[PDB]
């Protein structure tokens, strides 16, 4: 029969783990680093990228930082490709929302169907997880500026500061440390930076290097604006806070 | 070895030990006689109980009102083939208003056996049949096997120590074949046969079955008080 | 691995022998059968002073006819249960009459074997099914997850069952009564348990043609208990 | 050793049980050689009948295919059978559909992609098999395209196929080496097969009877195999060197 | 009983790996090596031909590939897996996109597209992942020219230029010296042929060479006039003599 | 579809994948309820591994199934979260057909069953998670509390805990429970709460948790600030 | 079954359901709510072909109830009127479809304001200061254009159904046992225990 | 169009006495204005001491009949020989008539 | 290895050694003969008693397909009866699209194509019997044999089963010492003969001889079997050459 192949990759260790959740896990560390820090008016996304080639076409790119929808965000640790499959299966639950209430997802009900997916290939159907961890960060008239993350399990949480991917171990007490509730978005973006900076595992931390974007409060007065970076902009805010 | 893992595989000498296995369960059932005349054909199973305080396992099952088998061996396997027999019988009655003949009984069950043979995920049957019958063509034996080997005889036993009684038949074989229109002659034969594979127990009256079908009798079912008669 | 539903060279099934080992780590649950009525008794083995007693429900009704004790993985037994009612009440319905103790059984029996890459592995729990019917009077069937089922005169399963048989097997006879068959079941609990039989830690009940099964209360089997205890302390 | 069972790639990039399916693909030890004319396209493939029991007819690794594609099989018989059985069905079908016949090198690569398939998916085993089909193409004239066990196909010049491949292909090669030319220049297929059969003989060093060999001719508008006698007559007329 | 294989043949290692995928990218290692071009008004996309037999006609054996007339596809590794995947995409560049929207797809999102079907077979039951890489050239009239890399993974990226299979290392190196942010398409031809010259064993002419571009509008190709609007295929394979020509002036 | 059987047998009679997700149990953040006279609190431990948690939108440790039942457990996160949507809608089902909310016993044999399916059907693996049930039943003041496990029994409890450290506070209120005599008011069931989860919890910080249900769907969660004068109080009377 | 209507007044919306039940030639039952509450601050009038009208207010209703248990809140009235336009919407191209017409009048506790919307079961949802389903229009809507003004009392809304109510009375060729009143404000669901 | 029923005539009767029962019925098969036979019986034995007809379209009369007897022989198997209670019959027969409730057996039935 | 414990793996010599595990099931099983006569086939097949409680003549082996085919085999008796069925399925779907019935090559390929079916997956077992079948059809006479791997040729005359070399080496001499043709009857009597020769291998119990054939002239194109007279002739000529 065909079992002898079957790797079983919805099973129990002897300790009460599952082995293939863990593996992933162990995957996304080894992933450019992601950070999500959220103020009392924003919120603020950061991604280094996988060690870029100078050839590679830097400002028309994404791999890190994708968009849910006029509110919500994602930046990514992990595999590219599963992301996006979980990311269309995203766009499509926050448009079908819409198309029932006449209103934008709340920003937690739409991570809890994500993480829900991710759930389901942890107990049955007998496929490899998503190696891929997610940091949500959105708006709701609800419970205003919010950030998620999301792992392999299907576990997400929410935070006021996080980091994913690689050496989060290190980011997040740089992040416990300077932290503060009042704390203002631009401070935040500086924030950010000086932690990558920080816990880069290359020397440099030049423009090219990174993505990021910002969800504000800014524009025409109770409506939310998301904004991805363009690299020379990158470029500006790296040198405007003296990294560069 | 190896080769046991499923029914799938085949032993390099070229055995299905999966099959072989459920061979094996027959001979740990309980002892089973079966043998015909002309005119009639008759089953003997020594039932067996679990102790002191249980039922005695029945081990004959009739499948029409020509045609019945006794079982050794995995009892719910016997009633799935045996239920599956009833439906063939009654569906010749039905479809073609015609008793269903003992020979093609025997050969739909050689072939619903050899499914489990040949794909992944199944398991052999693990029960052995005797089958008695009287249709268009007289009395009949028919002998199946788990593996699919169906054969049709003058009488034969299965289970544990049927080795005894199958030597006896097989000296036995020139009068009992005679006992033509006597129904209790040809019992009494069967009730001997099945005494050659007994130890340590003897035939009592709430562990000895027997069962009678031929020209003028449908397949009818004896135990207790009416199978003191033969003890 | 190797299949699930494969042969030992023994010639028996692997799955359907290791489910016979976990109903031995079952609580005890023994019944015997009388011309006045059927018995069923279970320990109760509540496994902290905390969890509420009467909470666990081993003994159980399928028809007013019928009822139901069981041992090992009792969790299994539930969807046993209503399979048992169900045929129960279906066969009612299809013929203005009780079904007989043996179809139940059967019917239940049915379900066992029906596993395999249906369910994914035999049950881990086998059944006292006991109840009365016109034509057979009362019976006592043990249901395992081989498929297979036997009348028993009297007959213990469970952790407790290896003694409490060889117990049932002298003490038996064609001829007992109701109340002395209560008092036999309370009896060879109390024998094999580990902690001390009373009223919480173990449940008595019965089914009679003419009041059908009824579970018994706290209060009745504390006296039975008093009543046995007093019994055993003459000679 | 698992990833040595079934279709999944071994830590240095391979798929053993492909590679497997190429050693089969030799085990009838069968050799067979494919030219172009101008006409024409033939096949020859060597016949080895080693039983006096056998009805030595029904032994063939040649097939009609459709009316105008042949295909020759270097392999065991039953997957040979299996893999012809398909590219007719697939042949007439396609013209049902597409109002006209199927093409030589389509018909190769739609055999190419189911057999891709059987490397990809792990239920399906590859065919232990190498198929050589031939037809005079409307649109491209004489054609010869082979499909291998990998899922690859290509076409070619001239071709062979077998234990003793290498020495044909190399014999042929220096043929066109010299010739300059991507064909047998000759007006019959007569005469092309006779090419065929000569240059089978120096490459493999053998003689053969008329029963030694088997012959698929394609022309314009059909494809057909010769008879002990037609290959008789031809083998009689390469004695006149 | 049919496909009984509805697991994951790709699974994640103890330390993190998923091996499958790993063995792909060491497949592709071993293809031939093939590279792109981004020129400011065109991309370049070449391979090296290498024939099994001088009997076989490669003409035939075609690497470079049509998507669609604005989008062509190469790759290094299995060439049976590369078929197939064309065959896919062109597929899905009907069936996703022109049949809903009248137009042809934009290059990111087919080549989004193709990495999906590459995706799948990391994940899906019963198969193992894809042993080729891609890339992907394409033009459309609101990104312009593009040029993107896909990987056993299903991952992908866009480059300037680069290169893969066998000797990707030394040609991404080369490339690196002599790209430039002006280079008309001309020169990237030029730039190409030198660094396929590089980690090329035998013959080194149009016949050994595969090379296509994506430049200006071809209504020559067309096959028809008098739609004003419809202009031809931008995709042009260049003919063994087109090749050479260049050989010439190397 | 994926066919395998996951829970199987073994020899010794045990089915490893349903005991394994014990050990997920054991593992996971301590979870307890205790009985009152006329009331159940459900107390919850957080682990302290991390702050910097935005704990307004975190899931909260107890789910509201209905307005008048609510559900804890311990073991894995992302498992729970389908158990309780079920019973959510389960419990949604029963009042369309039966015109009734469900009794905390029903709605616990229903969750419980589901659990069990897990362990007996192909394809599939246990749930990794143990849960309490509390409530009070439609126009009936005596409480309930009962408690799941991944095999799939369940039963009924005075006071219970689960996850880890949970052997500890088991023993704690095998000790302090007074069946003859239930923790009359509020209050002192809630006190007799804290108490035993401080047995096992650290500080009593953003550490714990409370919540509270009186009968006719009076469920209210206790504020930090609360929680805090029930540690402080305890610990006061530590002077002996 | 017979006729509902709805008027959005200041703040708060006012449902009034005819009270008749009528099988053929029997008047089976005078006293029969047309309502389902569906939120604290939202409810549910319909009427339409027997069956169909109270199993789907029911199903809607539940669906709601499970939102509000999920999310611990609340769905704002032009949500759940999106949700159930669309539920109506779908079933029209159904086998058998579902054959209820509906007034959703709820209080939007987030901006303070009422809203009322009137959806047939062809799923065709429409946002009014007053409404009614089949043929209380024609009679209503002529008393309601002249007499209603935007910022009416809960008094002066009830008085001016009054009429409504009075003028049916009139004209109306069949007796529908008066009408049941609920009221919809910030303060949730009440009824007027007589009219 | 196909009509799917047809009428076969005849008529039956059925009185109960204090220890017996009797079930009559006429002989003649029919269709319009012909006679198919003058002897077709339509009253039938079913085993168990109970006797049934099926009086309108034969067809469907015999079907019913047929399935009926057949019930009778699998009841038998299912529970240990037992004997069908003619009320158990009865409920059976409802069953068995109800089943086909949206494409009926065109038979008015009496055992 | 483990090349050998899952169906369908080649091994890296090229083999799939699970097909040549089911040829040992046949090489184990009692001997079975086909002889091509001028305007037929005949089939015969030795059937061990293992008692003389097996009745005579009432465990029939060798099974029609249509009216015209005759097939036997030799290994597990279960699996060749499996096949049988599925070429009457076979060549009753031909026969009721294209009304004539199904011709012997067209016929064989059937049974080839389904029993190489059972070599491509690991979820079936391959078939455990050599199959010799064929009969008359509008082309004159065929006859086939067919191993577990689904290769399959016409034959002059074949044989499987224990005594499969004797047979052979019989059957050899017949082509050559008969080389313009063989009659209907004639090789009933060959046939009878070679099952009685190659008993020798399988000597340890006696049998029951069983021959058919399907003869254009002789039994009118159909298949039928050789009972009463014509075969005690021929069991008659058969124990005068073990003599």
């Amino acid at each position: 029969g065909s079992r002898r192949y079957d790797s079983r990759t919805t099973i129990f260790s002897p300790e009460g783990r599952l082995y293939q959740v863990e593996y992933a896990l162990e995957s996304i560390s080894h992933a450019g680093t992601a950070i999500g820090i959220m103020a009392s008016d924003g919120i603020v996304l950061a991604a280094e990228r996988k060690v870029t080639s100078t050839l590679l076409e830097q400002d028309t790119s994404t791999e890190k930082l994708y968009k849910l929808n006029d509110k919500i965000a994602v930046a990514v640790a992990g595999l590219t490709a599963d992301a996006e499959i979980l990311i269309n299966t995203a766009r499509i639950h926050a448009q079908n929302y819409l198309k029932t209430y006449n209103e934008d997802i709340p920003v937690e009900i739409l991570v809890r169907r994500l993480s829900d997916i991710k759930q389901g290939y942890t107990q049955h159907g007998g496929l490899r997880p998503f190696g891929v961890s997610f940091i949500y960060a959105g708006y709701d008239d609800r419970y205003g500026y919010q950030l998620y993350t999301s792992n392999p399990s299907g576990n997400y949480t929410g935070w006021k500061a996080i980091s994913v991917g690689a050496n989060t171990s290190a980011a997040q007490t740089l992040l416990q440390m300077d932290y503060k509730d009042d704390m203002k978005v631009d401070d935040a973006i500086e924030l950010a930076l000086k932690t990558l900076s920080k816990t880069t595992d290359s020397s440099a931390l030049t423009y090219d290097r990174l993505e990021f974007a910002t969800i504000r409060k800014g524009a025409n007065d109770g409506e939310v604006y998301q904004k991805i970076f363009k690299p020379q902009e990158i470029k500006d805010i790296l040198v405007k806070t003296g990294i560069t | 070895n190896n080769y046991d893992g499923d029914t799938v595989t085949f032993s390099p000498t070229g055995r299905l030990f999966q099959v072989e296995y459920a061979l094996e369960a027959i001979k740990q059932g309980s002892v089973t006689v079966g043998l015909r005349s002309n005119t009639h054909a008759v089953l003997v199973a020594l039932k067996r109980n679990a102790d002191e305080l249980s039922s005695y396992q029945k081990k004959i099952i009739k499948c029409d009102e020509h045609m019945g088998l006794s079982l050794a061996g995995l009892a719910p396997d016997a009633r799935v083939l045996s239920n599956y027999l009833r439906q063939q019988c009654n569906y010749s009655s039905l479809v073609f208003n015609r008793k269903l003949a003992v020979e093609r009984a025997g050969h739909l069950l050689c072939d619903k056996a050899q499914k489990n043979t040949q794909s992944y995920g199944g398991r052999p049957y693990g029960v052995g049949l005797l089958i008695i019958g009287y249709d268009k063509s007289g009395a009949h034996l028919l002998e199946f096997q788990p593996s699919g080997n169906v054969t049709e005889l003058y009488g034969t036993a299965i289970g544990a120590r049927s080795q005894g009684a199958k030597t006896y038949l097989e000296r036995t074989l020139d009068t009992f074949i005679k006992i033509d229109g006597n129904p209790d002659e040809l019992i009494k034969a069967g009730v001997e046969a099945i005494s050659q594979s007994l130890r340590d127990e003897s035939l009592t009256v709430d562990n000895l079955s027997i069962a009678i079908v031929g020209k003028d009798t449908p397949f009818t079912i004896y135990d207790g008080e009416a199978v003191a008669k033969y003890i | 691995d190797r299949g699930v539903s494969t042969f030992s060279p023994e010639g028996r099934l692997f799955q359907v022998e290791y489910s016979l080992e976990a109903i031995k780590l079952g609580s005890t649950a023994i019944g015997i059968a009388t011309k006045e009525g059927v018995v069923l008794g279970v320990e109760k083995r509540a496994t902290s002073p905390l969890l509420e007693s009467d909470s666990i429900e081993k003994i159980v009704e399928i028809d007013r006819h019928i009822g139901c004790a069981m041992s090992g993985l009792t969790a299994d037994a539930r969807s046993m249960i209503e399979h048992a009612r169900t045929a129960a009440v279906t066969h009612n319905l299809y013929y203005d009459e009780d079904i007989n103790v043996e179809s139940l059984t059967q019917s239940v029996c049915d379900l066992a074997l029906r596993f395999g890459e249906l369910m994914s592995r035999p049950f881990g729990v086998a059944l006292l099914i006991a109840g009365h019917d016109a034509d057979d009077g009362y019976q006592l069937f043990h249901a395992e997850p081989s498929g297979t089922f036997y009348r028993y005169n009297a007959k213990a399963i469970g952790s407790g069952s290896e003694g409490a048989q060889a117990e049932l097997l002298n003490e038996w006879h064609s001829s007992l009564t109701l109340k002395e068959a209560e008092l036999l079941v309370l009896k060879i609990l109390k024998q094999v348990m580990e902690e001390k039989l009373d009223e919480n830690n173990a449940q008595l009940s019965c089914i009679t043609k003419q009041d059908g099964f009824k579970i018994y209360d706290n209060e009745k089997t504390a006296e039975l208990i008093k009543e046995l205890k007093e019994k055993e302390a003459a000679e | 050793g698992y990833d040595r069972h079934i279709t999944i790639f071994s830590p240095e990039g391979r798929l053993y049980q492909v590679e497997y399916a190429f050693k089969a693909t030799n085990q009838t030890n069968i050799n067979s050689l494919a030219v172009r004319g101008k006409d024409c396209t033939v096949v020859i493939s060597q016949k080895k009948v080693p039983d006096k029991l056998l009805d030595p007819t029904t032994v063939s690794y040649i097939f009609c295919i459709s009316r105008t594609i042949g295909m020759v099989v270097n392999g065991p018989i039953p997957d040979a059978r299996n893999a012809a059985l398909r590219a007719k069905a697939e042949a007439a079908e396609f013209r049902y559909k597409y109002g006209y016949d199927m093409p030589c090198d389509v018909l190769a690569k739609r055999m190419a992609n189911l057999s891709q398939i059987y490397t990809q998916r792990a239920y399906m085993r590859p065919l232990g098999v190498i198929l050589t089909f031939v037809s005079v193409d409307e649109e491209l004239g004489p054609s010869i395209y082979k499909t291998d066990p990998a899922g690859y196909y290509v076409g070619y010049k001239a071709t062979a196929t077998g234990p003793k491949q290498q020495e044909i292909t190399t014999n042929l090669e220096n043929h066109f080496k010299k010739s300059k030319i991507d064909h047998i220049n000759e007006e019959s297929w007569e005469k092309v097969v006779e090419f065929a059969i000569t240059h089978m003989i120096d490459a493999l060093g053998t003689e053969f009877s008329k029963n030694d060999l088997e012959v698929g001719v394609a022309t314009k508008d059909k494809f057909f195999t010769l008879s002990a006698e037609n290959i008789e007559e031809r083998l009689v007329a390469i004695a006149e060197q | 009983m049919t496909d009984r294989y509805s697991f994951s043949l790709t699974t994640f290692s103890p330390s993190g790996k998923l091996g499958q995928i790993d063995y792909a990218l060491t497949a592709v290692k071993q293809g031939v090596t093939s590279l792109g071009i981004k020129a400011t008004n065109g991309v370049v996309i070449a391979t090296e031909k290498k024939s099994s037999s001088p009997l076989a006609m490669s003409e035939t054996l075609s690497k470079v590939s049509l998507l669609t007339p604005d989008i062509g596809a190469v790759y290094s590794g299995m060439g049976p897996d590369y078929r197939v995947l064309v065959d896919k995409s062109r597929k899905v560049a009907h069936t996703s996109y022109k049949r809903i929207y009248g137009e042809y797809p934009p290059t990111k999102l087919l080549v989004s597209e193709v990495a999906k079907i590459m995706q799948e077979a990391t994940q899906s039951g019963g198969v193992r992942p894809f042993g080729v890489s891609l890339l992907i050239a394409g033009h459309d009239e609101f990104n312009g020219f593009s040029l993107y890399q896909v990987d056993p993974s299903g991952s992908y990226f866009p480059w300037k230029a680069t290169a893969i299979g066998k000797g990707s290392v030394a040609a991404k190196t080369f490339l690196e010296k002599r790209w430039n942010d002006e280079l008309e398409l001309e020169d990237a031809i030029h730039i190409a042929l030198l660094t396929l010259k590089e980690s090329v064993e035998g013959e080194f002419n149009g016949d050994t060479i595969e090379l296509a571009i994506i430049g200006d509008e071809n209504p020559d190709l067309l096959g028809y006039t008098g739609i004003p609007t419809d202009k031809g295929p931008r995709f042009r394979k260049l003919t063994s003599q087109e090749i050479n020509d260049r050989l010439e002036a190397l | 579809g994926y066919d395998r059987a996951l829970s199987i047998f073994s020899p010794d009679g045990h089915i490893f994948q349903v005991e394994y997700a014990l050990e997920a149990v054991k593992r996971g953040t301590c979870a307890v309820g205790v009985k009152g006279k006329n009331c159940v609190v459900l107390g919850c431990e957080r682990r302290s591994t991390l702050k910097l948690q935005d704990t307004r939108i975190t899931p909260s440790k107890v789910s509201k199934i209905d307005s008048h039942v609510v559900l804890s457990f311990s073991g894995l996160n992302a498992d729970s979260r389908i158990l309780i949507e079920k019973a959510r809608v389960e419990a949604q089902s029963h009042r369309l057909t039966l015109e009734d909310p469900v009794t905390v016993e029903y709605l616990t044999r229903y969750v419980a069953g589901v659990q069990q399916r897990y362990t007996q059907s192909g394809g599939v693996r246990p749930f990794g998670v143990s849960t309490l049930i509390a409530g009070f039943d439609p126009r009936d003041d005596e409480p309930k509390l009962y408690q799941t496990e991944p095999s799939g029994i369940y039963s009924s409890w005075s006071a219970q805990t689960i996850g880890r450290n949970s052997k500890t506070v088991r023993e704690f209120l095998e000790k302090n429970y007074d069946r003859k005599e239930p923790p009359a008011t509020v209050e002192e069931c809630v006190k007799l709460t804290v108490r035993s989860l401080l047995e096992v919890v650290q500080t009593g910080a953003k550490n714990i948790e409370i919540t509270v249900v009186k009968p006719d769907s009076d469920i209210v969660a206790l504020s930090s600030e609360e929680i805090n004068q029930y540690v402080t109080q305890i610990e006061q009377e530590k002077q002996e | 079954m017979d006729i509902i209507l709805g008027i959005r007044v200041q703040d708060s919306v006012i449902l009034a359901s005819s009270k008749a039940v009528t099988r053929g030639i029997s008047v089976l039952k005078d006293s029969d709510d047309k309502t389902r509450q569906l939120s604290p601050h939202t409810l549910m009038s319909f009427a339409g072909e027997a069956g169909d009208t109270v199993q789907f207010a029911e199903y809607i209703q539940a669906n709601i109830q499970l939102y509000s248990i999920r999310e611990d809140y609340e769905l704002s009235p032009q949500a759940v009127s999106s949700f159930v336009r669309q539920e109506l919407a779908k079933s029209i191209r159904s086998r058998r479809p579902y054959q209820v017409n509906v007034l959703i009048g709820g209080y939007d506790k987030k901006k303070n304001k009422p809203e009322l919307y009137q959806i047939d079961y062809l799923g065709t949802k429409v946002e009014l200061p007053y409404g009614a389903h089949g043929y209380s229009g024609f009679y209503t809507f002529s008393l309601l254009d002249h007499h209603y003004r935007p910022d009416m009392t809960t008094e002066e809304g009830l008085d001016l159904l009054k009429l409504c109510v009075q003028e049916l009375e009139k004209r109306m060729p069949m007796d529908f046992k008066g009408v049941i009143v609920k009221i919809v404000d910030k303060d949730g669901i009440r009824q007027v225990d007589d009219f | 169009q196909f009509n799917p029923y047809g009428d076969n005539g005849g008529t039956i009767l059925g009185i109960a006495g204090e220890d017996f029962a009797v079930l009559a019925g006429d002989t003649r098969n029919i269709t319009d204005y012909s006679i198919n036979s003058r002897y077709e019986p339509k009253v039938f034995d079913c085993g168990d001491n109970i006797v049934m007809s099926a009086n309108g379209f034969a067809a469907d009369g015999d079907a019913l009949v047929k399935r009926f007897k057949n019930s009778v022989k699998w009841y038998h198997f299912d529970h240990n020989d037992k004997k069908l209670s003619i009320n158990s019959a009865a409920r059976n027969i409802q069953h068995l008539l109800y089943g086909k409730r949206f494409f009926p057996y065109y038979v008015h039935t009496i055992i | 290895t483990g090349y050998d414990l899952s169906n369908s793996v080649f091994s890296p010599d090229g083999r799939n050694f699970q097909v040549e595990y089911a040829v040992k099931a046949v090489e184990n099983g009692t001997t079975s003969i086909g002889i091509k006569c001028n305007d037929g086939v005949v089939f015969a097949v030795e059937k061990l008693i293992t008692s003389k409680l097996l009745v005579p003549q009432k465990n029939v082996k060798i099974q029609v397909v249509d009216r015209h085919i005759g097939c036997v085999y030799s290994g597990l008796i279960p699996d060749g009866r499996h096949l049988v069925n599925r070429g009457r399925e076979e060549a009753a779907s031909f026969k009721k699209l294209y009304k004539t019935p199904i011709p012997i090559p067209a016929f064989a390929d059937r049974l080839g194509q389904y029993v190489q079916a059972h070599t491509l997956y690991n979820s079936v077992r391959p078939f455990g019997v050599s199959t010799i079948f064929g009969g008359v059809d509008k082309n004159g006479a065929h006859l086939y044999m067919l191993e577990p791997s689904g290769s399959y040729w016409g034959y002059k005359g074949a044989a499987t089963g224990k005594g499969r070399q004797s047979a052979k080496a019989e059957l050899e001499k017949l082509v050559d010492h008969h080389p313009e043709g063989l009659s209907a009857r004639e090789a009933v009597k060959q046939a009878a003969k070679i099952i009685y020769l190659a008993h020798e291998d399988n000597k340890e119990k006696d049998f029951e001889l069983e021959i058919s054939w399907c003869s254009l002239s002789e039994t009118n194109g159909l298949h039928k079997f050789v009972k009463g007279d014509l075969l005690q002739e021929a069991i008659d000529f058969a124990q005068k050459e073990i003599n």
